[PDB]
């Protein structure tokens, strides 16, 4: 790939939500960027993001 | 205006009267002065107050995040969101401005009402004991000291008490 931050290679980033009781399973023979820390959160609802210098 | 009292036969306003919106100016020997009619003024303050507090306090607004962000294969969604936002903005702009206009007209007409009704209140008490001089003004045939004026103001006037003197002074006129 064209040099971005001087790097011809890439990492595609992926995420998902794991509800209680359910189990997530990773398997790999290579190219994995494993998780180290995850985020146990409760939801909240109906907000947005602000982009300003105030 | 719509009733011909404010900006109508009453050419202008009284900068010296601070007691309220509606009031009186008397000219009995004892002296002059300005007063306000707190009944009509207070009813008008209650009505207008209720109007404004009804245009404001009636706006329920849930907690809402207007912004939505889309990628480059979601242009249909992005234009749909844009369509929603722009639609509501159009509605509220139009209805808001026309509301302000129409109700401003209504308010001015409401004041014009109150003043004309007040003039008529005074007129129906003084039928033959006075004449309609100039505009928003009555001239008495019998002399009316402060007590009598303050009587016209609070509604009680007592007409037959002054009917005779008036009957005299009116004949030659």
């Amino acid at each position: 790939r064209p040099k971005v931050r001087d790097r011809e290679g890439r990492i595609n980033y992926y995420w998902t939500l794991l509800e209680p009781g359910d189990t997530i399973i990773f398997e790999a023979n290579g190219n994995l960027i494993a998780p180290r820390y995850a985020f146990a959160l409760s939801r909240g609802f109906g907000s947005g993001i602000i982009n300003s210098n105030a | 205006g719509l009733f011909g009292a404010i900006a109508g036969f009453i050419e202008g306003g009284w900068t010296g009267m601070v007691d309220g919106w509606y009031g009186y100016h008397h000219q009995n020997e004892q002296g002059s002065g300005y007063a306000a009619d707190q009944k009509s003024t207070q009813n008008a303050i209650n009505g207008i107050t209720n109007k404004v507090n009804s245009v404001i306090e009636k706006m329920n607004t849930q907690f809402t995040a207007v912004g939505k962000e889309f990628n480059k294969l979601e242009r249909r969604m992005e234009n749909l969101n844009k369509k929603v936002d722009d639609g509501f903005i159009d509605i509220w702009t139009y209805n808001a401005e026309l509301l302000v206009l129409l109700e401003n007209e209504r308010t001015l007409d409401f004041h014009d009402s109150n003043v004309k009704n007040l003039y008529e209140k005074v007129k129906s008490q003084l039928k033959n004991n006075a004449k309609e001089i100039g505009n928003g003004c009555f001239e008495f045939y019998h002399k009316c000291n402060d007590e009598c004026m303050e009587s016209v103001k609070n509604g009680t006037y007592d007409y037959p008490k002054y009917s005779e003197e008036s009957k005299l002074n009116r004949e030659k006129i």
